[PDB]
């Protein structure tokens, strides 16, 4: 609701987007291990 | 993450783009409400 | 006043449009001396 406090505000949304992005590199980085393990799985079962 | 980044650098500048036109609509008014206020003046000169 | 301007936070604009009222635009500085009854060679000198 005013000049200085959007400024900031900005400046806010922006850290949000930053630690929005880190976390859901941390999803992803957990799902690309999982698919890995599921694939090596997969073909040691068969072996087995 | 650098998408995002860059979207919102994008859609920033868009809306920098309107707050701009509306910094130039408010200057022209000025400026151009300024005009009548200089023959005004004139006409006071080549009365006095 | 202030038009943000840029991608990041603290880019901007100034308009400080001066006041225009008719008690603040024309104000000049008359001056007039004594009744001078000496004679003599003068040499004024404004400073600043």
């Amino acid at each position: 609701t005013t000049l200085k406090g959007a400024m900031a505000v900005m400046d806010i949304a922006e850290t949000a987007i930053t630690n929005l992005d880190q976390i859901r590199a941390d999803i992803a980085s957990i799902q690309n291990q999982v698919t890995s393990t599921i694939n090596n799985i997969t073909v040691t079962q068969v072996n087995v | 993450a650098i998408a995002d980044s860059l979207r919102s650098q994008a859609n920033t500048l868009g809306q920098a783009i309107s707050n701009g036109n509306d910094a130039l609509g408010i200057l022209q008014t000025a400026d151009k409400a300024m005009d009548e206020q200089l023959k005004i003046l004139d006409t006071i000169k080549t009365k006095a | 006043q202030e038009f943000q301007i840029g991608a990041s936070s603290n880019q901007t604009v100034k308009a400080t449009i001066g006041a225009t009222q008719s008690s603040k635009i024309g104000v000049t500085r008359f001056e007039t001396g004594a009744q001078s009854f000496t004679s003599g060679v003068v040499g004024l000198t404004i400073k600043n």
